[PDB]
């Protein structure tokens, strides 16, 4: 699993670095993509 | 070969020799662009 | 993507092994061929003289 | 009032039994025959209307039944490598006038474009200059050599013609900066020379990828490329009184592109045998003048090239001539006519020089004769193409030759025909071969 | 960092919301009192915003200035004044630190404040541009101040740390904000020179609600001069003397 | 004999090259395509079009994919304008149209002649040469008309100056006032694309004049160089006027990767909800001539008109297809490959003398996608800033005269004498000079190898964007980037500017468009 | 670290680049062809090849296919010639090879030199230059060989009056004789292609020249120019003469689809019945040439042969197959997508100074196969004449220097100022400046921007026939089409030649040939 160390949740630079020091509970994601509802 | 000495006439098959005399009858007109930017607002009353 | 390491990983794997144990490929005549000429210069060899049948 | 030509319905074309293919089905099968003349968009200039829906029966192998659309492009995924750039270094001190031979390291998993680089040390003479094009003026010959066998040869002029003849247009003008062609360089300053290497590689010589295997080259099976260098005797012109200050160590390296594959085909490169369609040459001259028993020297009217010597598929010959004495770049037009025999018959009729020098190249790149007089005949349809478009094989051919019709020259002139044939090299079982010699 | 040249910031996530963002400049000005004016926001050209590379907004040097103008008042612009300016007549040689806030969105009020903890796809990121031409410290109107200094800028962002309850929902609902924007391009005027009262028709180019209009008559060459230079004190420089 | 001979005789190898035949290379092949037509269609703007101002132009759905973009722009000529301070010289003056004290008699300018006069017939003005068509000040009068001529009038509206002897003086302006040669790319400072308020790209007027140098074709230059400029360095400094100070119609194409690929032809007949807009950026008209005087004014004699763009006028090439692809295209969900561009600044000084620096410098790259190449420009003179006087000349990537060392040193190229670059703390690749990436890397990778000194890396095997993928090198797991630049000792104090093209993907549904 | 680091972390974004993979860019692969060999064989012509004359070339079956053919061309030198009315000084006089009054010494000529005389040798006619190999006329002498070279002589029969006094008279002639730029294109004025007498193909002089412009390459075009004599405007107005006015061998192709693209290459063996034919049409004697005086004829000044063409020969390069194709060539019909040029001539009076114009002209269009591109070639001007006196040098499509106007104006360019095409009546596209089409139309779409006034509009999207269509308009079905066209107002009446490169269908079965409608 070499091509899988240090992945971000899309292809953006988020600085992945934990800055938050705590535990960053989960966004629900509806794959609806044009317009969300 | 045969030659196809095919001519005049606008929107028909392969098939066809001519259609049109001098001027092909059948044109369309465009849906006129940017339109969605215009509203026709309507009018209101002033209480008077 | 699991599947997709282990397929290429087995077959790598057991062509490793078919050449890490034994010299060279275990091909003869398939792996040690020096190049054909393939010209005609001297395909017909003139041999010198023909003797008479006796 | 009549009746119109052909009808009140427009005259149509009747359907009979010579009507085939195309002419029938691309009425029935007419994608568009359904909408009722609503097919196009608005906005637009009604002349741009009238050319899209004004299609004929000659239209139907074009725009009937189509098979692809313009817009509708796809590309192609392609495995993940990535290029590493790596400096290998001589074995040993690197010297004018010898055979200067590099190791590689087997860095990556591919071999791709190769590169040498190699400094002039500033010998201090204020009148001194060095060689026309020092790029190529040094490498009296470099080879590849892999294993025990050699895939290819070059020298000086090869590469001087290979980049008159292939080198497109808009690279000119920055590869004469790269090698330092058609500029005067100095015996003062020192310079740093960066000399592309026309190998089977990927690019620079019209070809497309080629890549060396060179996971699959086994043990003490390695690459070793012979950069033989001239003297310097030869090479920088000092003024009368100034002495040769003398080179006791040159400044110089390989640059080699070493990919590194997915460890998908990582593996199969280093595992599986391969076969690769690479370019080789051979050089054959004839001199513009005869010798005899008593050594009396005698010029030649018509003098000709044996290509006895070459027995492989041939793309196409280069045809130069430079003086005997003045062995350097800068080429000269001494060349009439010129007719080509196979087994001493004609292949074609006598053409004056005129033509191979301006016309035949058409082929090919680099039509044209600024300053080049380098004439070709090709034996395909292109030269550059990596396809195999076409060649001669003079595998079965025991007497061949250019004869060129010359005028008498006071010049001891000499005619060098180079000829680029195909072969095959296989990397099969930790072995380099060539399938054909 | 330096005059004329442009940097960004990425807004890191330490917190769940964040609101107010304080940009910092060290200055040291090239002469004395009265030849600044403003030079922090001058300076400050303008501050673009994205969320994932989605433009939001982008504010100017001058709508700062316009901005103020018009919403700022009595306490909190003379306060504003201290933070962007030289207020207590300096002489050339003082240096000062410099706070610019922010005026987009979410940074006037916590009720608008921006959800990080929302954004694990997007970065938010701003776009620094810093002014070449600034009055006082690199340029004395169109002459230049030799031995002018680069300031030092530091960019501060206010988080806001949520409780276990609130972090989880606004990390998991989905939310809908009712933010401003800013709408702007430049154009000329057409002010008269003799014997007539010229007038022009400028088209406006706007789309989305708007709450107003605000416009000024600006010299390009001095940073906040809307009106006309005159002989009167404070209207001009050496007004009301020989000079 | 003859070809028949060739073919009759067989070789081994023959069994490689033509036995089992695959193709033939004498029986033409081609594929048939859905009927459709182009046309070029006139854009309008929301917003003035003048220097230095930012309008927006929205690119309406004319056609079903919207392709080309060309932007035409109507400069005026400069010969008629002047440069308040007047340093020296009067500024300009027309000899044609005005002052009619001047007469003209075979093309020749006399002062006031008097048809009553003796053979002496008047004090020349100007001389005209009717076989060179020329203007000649100073020519050789021994007899009414002039003989031998010099001194060429390159610059018409000449100053003449009276009250002073017995007649008035006339002289040439010494100052050469054109446009900078690359005036159709030097314009537009920057241009944006977005499509339904995401922005997809932006181009700098610095790129365009890279690209062209760096991925532009044989014979084309000379077409293109018409149309927006780019007067080779060679001659544009040699003080030329006429042909570089002269107004009319450019044309500057925008080269997107939306624009020059048929097959990324932006699909608006998809896009029904979100259309696609060009955010402009365009330059003071105190800009982008490079002036022999400082220049402040640059207003026009006739009147006062600060150098207006007469006209601004955009097309945008629409393909308009048939039925089945228009249904096709409405119905199905596309993903498109694009290219997007990014570069980043940063300002060394080369050590002036005073502790400043150094030669050794790095520059963060903050990029964001898979990336084709690197692209590294010098601009260090006053060519960054906004004089005219040795100013403004943007595309002049090289190092500058600069006689003001021991040695009076001036230009050399080499800019950069090696360059490696680091990712996440460890080196990519071994250190090369800077002749490798100038010369090398084109020479492999792209379609020409720039005159220009510009510096090149690709992460490609061979590329000039090449309409298909062909290698890149992914920023976004790249936590600190960092590219270290061996500087020379004689560079100016200016910027250096690093260009990154870059991939995405361009989704496209239900009328709606966005990029991942 | 390395490029590992860039190999392994590939990314989320990269899954569109590098997932799945479809192809390899480290297989090198090709296809096996099938075996062929070229043979290049003279072909002869029927009739005088020759100024005015019209001979054609039959194409002989000797191979399977007919490639690309070149005409090869024998020219005289024409400074040997003289020009009949002697306009002034004797245009020519050949001095080396007759006249036994001429003495050769050191290269040097001089006028009776008796061995026996004092060391004043005698009278200089011409000095040489050991070192450049050039002669120089009025050097300065005093020792025996002369100290100062100047007035270079280019033209060597120069012009001699002898006898006359102590001195013969020496004088360069001042008449710089020589063909018009374009010799290799301008020797003829048009040529067709047919098979079985049914026309498919002509190409004209003028076509020549605007696609060579416009789609040729760099490092071919300069060999283009050398090969068929033609050169940039640039040098060839300044005067050029001994370095242009030769003959020799010229080499010009013809650029038809059937010689271009190796697809397209003329099935011979499978045409037996239809013979390929070409037919020339020659230019005329007093043409082809310029001069600084009004020449009439021009003559040989040793007989009286009025610079005829001295040779020309037709090379075929013939396409050899093996037996497998052969055959499958003569059984299998064929119908192959080809080009052919259509044009029509109108010579309007293009918006003169003179009353009889105006600015708005129209051009009505006779085109019929669906056309590819639209091509306006521009010739008004006294470059359109076949005077010899700043005539013939029709491959100048700009505005002339003609300053017969208030202004003495010349030259300038911008000959057309706005184009537009209509098409039944109605705007085809809307009006662009006429920079539009000499400059980003060709850019855009060809291979090459002439940079020389070309005006071009495609209906094609992004190729050059490209050996496959992009794109056509087809007019076949046009009720009428007229080109637009706003002229300048520094314009000399002439003609407008627009050419309309169209597509085709060429039948071929049972030895027979045909275009199909």
């Amino acid at each position: 699993a070499t091509q899988w160390i240090g992945v971000n949740t899309q292809g953006s630079s988020l600085k992945n670095a934990n800055y938050d020091l705590r535990a960053d509970p989960i966004i629900p994601k509806a794959d609806v993509g044009p317009w969300m509802m | 070969t045969e030659q196809l000495r095919v001519g005049p006439g606008l929107g028909v098959g392969p098939e066809v020799a001519a259609t049109g005399g001098f001027h092909q009858f059948y044109r369309q007109l465009p849906l006129n662009i940017n339109e969605y930017k215009l509203t026709q607002l309507p009018g209101r009353l002033v209480p008077g | 993507e699991c599947l997709k390491q282990i397929l290429p990983g087995v077959r790598a794997y057991a062509l490793y092994v078919r050449d890490a144990s034994l010299p060279f490929s275990g091909g003869g005549e398939e792996a040690f061929k020096r190049p054909e000429l393939a010209t005609l210069k001297g395909s017909k060899v003139l041999s010198g003289f023909l003797p008479l049948d006796r | 009032v009549y009746t119109p030509p052909g009808g009140h319905t427009g005259g149509k074309f009747t359907q009979d039994i010579y009507t085939t293919d195309l002419l029938i089905a691309a009425k029935d099968e007419k994608a568009d025959k359904i909408p009722l003349d609503k097919r196009m968009d608005g906005t637009f200039s009604e002349g741009t209307f009238v050319q899209l829906l004004s299609r004929g029966p000659q239209d139907v192998y074009l725009t009937y039944n189509p098979q692809i659309s313009l817009f509708k492009r796809k590309y192609k995924r392609y495995t993940n490598f990535a290029i590493e750039n790596f400096e290998e270094r001589f074995s040993t001190v690197v010297k004018f006038g010898t055979r200067n031979i590099c190791q590689l390291s087997k860095n990556g998993d591919l071999i791709g474009n190769m590169c040498f680089r190699v400094t002039l040390p500033n010998l201090g003479i204020p009148g001194g200059t060095w060689a026309p094009t020092m790029g190529y003026n040094i490498f009296s010959t470099i080879r590849m050599r892999i294993g025990d066998t050699i895939v290819q040869s070059h020298d000086r002029v090869w590469y001087d013609i290979d980049d008159k003849m292939f080198c497109d247009s808009t690279k000119i003008q920055g590869l004469d900066e790269l090698i330092k062609r058609n500029v005067t360089l100095t015996t003062d300053q020192e310079w740093e020379l960066i000399i592309p290497l026309k190998f089977f590689c990927c690019k620079r010589n019209t070809g497309k990828q080629q890549f060396l295997p060179i996971l699959n080259m086994d043990t003490n099976i390695n690459v070793y490329l012979e950069f033989n260098l001239l003297p310097l005797n030869s090479l920088v012109t000092l003024p009368t009184g100034s002495i040769l200050p003398d080179i006791q160590s040159i400044d110089a390296s390989v640059w080699v592109d070493y990919i590194f594959l997915d460890d998908t085909e990582k593996f199969r490169f280093a595992q599986d045998p391969c076969v690769y369609l690479i370019e080789q040459t051979a050089s054959m001259d004839s001199l513009s003048y005869a010798t005899t028993t008593s050594g009396q020297t005698y010029n030649k009217t018509d003098v000709y090239v044996d290509m006895k010597e070459l027995n492989k598929p041939v793309k196409y010959v280069e045809i130069i001539a430079y003086e005997q004495g003045s062995t350097s770049f800068d080429y000269v037009d001494i060349i009439e006519s010129a007719t080509f025999y196979l087994n001493s018959d004609e292949q074609f009729k006598t053409r004056a020089g005129e033509y191979f020098s301006l016309v035949q190249p058409y082929q090919h790149f680099k039509r044209s004769d600024p300053t080049s007089n380098i004439s070709t005949f090709s034996f395909a349809l292109d030269a550059g193409s990596f396809q195999p478009n076409g060649y001669l094989n003079f595998a079965p051919y025991v007497r061949t030759r250019f004869a060129f019709k010359i005028q008498p020259q006071t010049t001891p002139h000499v005619i060098r025909l180079f000829a680029v044939c195909l072969n095959w090299v296989k990397f099969e079982s930790g072995l380099v071969k060539l399938l054909f010699n | 960092v330096g005059f004329g040249n442009k940097v960004s910031t990425q807004i890191s996530r330490n917190g769940d919301l964040i609101t107010d963002i304080v940009v910092e400049f060290v200055l040291t000005k090239g002469g004395n009192g009265g030849t600044t004016y403003y030079p922090a926001e001058e300076l400050l050209q303008d501050v673009e915003l994205e969320i994932g590379g989605q433009r939001i907004d982008k504010h100017y040097n001058d709508w700062f200035r316009t901005y103020d103008a018009l919403f700022r008042m009595n306490d909190d612009r003379y306060n504003y004044r201290r933070m962007t300016d030289w207020v207590n007549n300096e002489l050339v040689g003082a240096q000062k630190r410099f706070y610019v806030p922010l005026i987009f969105f979410f940074n006037q009020t916590p009720g608008l404040a921006l959800p990080l903890i929302a954004l694990q796809y997007h970065e938010v990121k701003l776009y620094f541009t810093l002014a070449s031409q600034v009055q006082g410290v690199n340029y004395n109107g169109s002459s230049a101040i030799a031995g002018a200094a680069q300031p030092t800028m530091s960019v501060w962002v206010d988080y806001i740390f949520l409780d276990t309850q609130e972090r989880t929902r606004f990390a998991q609902l989905p939310h809908e904000y009712l933010i401003e924007q800013l709408q702007f391009t430049g154009s000329e005027t057409a002010t008269p020179s003799a014997t007539t009262q010229a007038s022009q028709n400028i088209r406006l180019n706007f789309n989305h609600p708007t709450k107003y209009l605000a416009w000024n008559f600006n010299n390009p060459t001095n940073y906040g001069q809307y009106t006309a230079l005159a002989n009167i004190p404070g209207a001009c420089s050496g007004a009301g003397t020989a000079a | 004999p003859g070809a028949i001979s060739q073919l009759v005789s067989y070789g081994a190898q023959d069994v490689y090259l033509t036995g089992n035949p695959q193709i033939t290379f004498f029986k033409a092949v081609y594929r048939r395509y859905t009927n459709f037509a182009m046309e070029s269609i006139q854009q309008t703007f929301d917003g003035t079009t003048d220097f230095g101002k930012f309008p927006t132009v929205t690119i309406s759905r004319n056609g079903d994919l919207a392709g080309p973009i060309w932007i035409e722009v109507n400069l005026p000529s400069l010969l008629g304008y002047n440069i308040t301070p007047t340093p020296a010289e009067g500024n300009t003056s027309n000899i044609a149209a005005i002052s009619t004290v001047f007469k003209d008699d075979y093309n020749n300018y006399w002062w006031t002649y008097n048809p009553g006069t003796t053979p002496q017939y008047s004090n020349l003005i100007a001389a005209f040469s009717n076989v060179d068509y020329k203007y000649y000040a100073n020519a050789v009068t021994s007899t009414y008309p002039p003989t031998a001529l010099s001194n060429v009038v390159y610059s018409w509206p000449y100053m003449i100056t009276g009250n002073t002897g017995t007649r008035s003086t006339v002289a040439i302006p010494t100052a050469n006032l054109r446009y900078v040669n690359g005036i159709g790319l030097a314009l537009f400072n920057s241009i944006e694309l977005e499509l339904g308020g995401q922005r997809i790209d932006k181009h700098y007027s610095e790129w365009w004049d890279i690209w062209t140098e760096l991925t532009e074709t044989a014979e084309k230059i000379q077409g293109y160089n018409t149309m927006v400029g780019r007067y080779d360095p060679a001659v544009y400094n040699a003080g030329w006027n006429i042909s570089q100070a002269q107004g009319g119609t450019y044309y500057v194409p925008l080269k997107f990767c939306y624009n020059r690929n048929p097959g990324l032809y932006m699909p608006l007949v998809a896009l029904s909800y979100h259309q696609m807009k060009l955010n402009f950026n365009i330059n003071n008209y105190l800009n982008c001539v490079k002036c022999n005087y400082p220049v402040t004014a640059l207003t026009s004699k006739n009147g006062a008109n600060p150098l207006s763009i007469t006209n601004m006028k955009l097309y945008t090439d629409f393909v308009f297809l048939d039925a089945p692809e228009r249904i096709r295209m409405s119905e199905i969900q596309h993903e498109y490959l694009v290219t997007q561009l990014q570069w980043q600044g940063s300002e060394p000084v080369t050590a002036p003398g005073d502790p400043n620096g150094s030669t050794n410098r790095k520059i963060t790259l903050n990029f964001n996608h898979p990336v084709r190449e690197l692209v590294f420009v010098y601009q260090a003179a006053s060519n960054y800033d906004v004089d005219a006087v040795t100013g403004n000349n943007i595309f002049d990537y090289e190092i500058p005269a600069n006689p003001t060392a021991t040695p009076p040193y001036a230009g050399g190229g080499e800019v950069f004498t090696e360059v490696k670059l680091i990712i996440n703390g460890s080196d990519r690749f071994s250190g090369r000079p800077g002749a490798y990436f100038r010369l090398v890397q084109p020479y492999e990778h792209h379609v020409r190898v720039p005159s220009k000194s510009v510096y090149v890396y690709s992460f490609a095997l061979e590329d000039a964007d090449s309409r298909q993928p062909n290698g890149s090198a992914n920023f976004t797991r790249y936590d600190s980037v960092q590219l270290q630049l061996t500087l020379n000792e004689n560079l100016a104090s200016g910027r250096v500017q690093i260009y990154a093209p870059n991939f995405n993907i361009l989704r496209i549904a239900a009328g709606m468009g966005g990029l991942a």
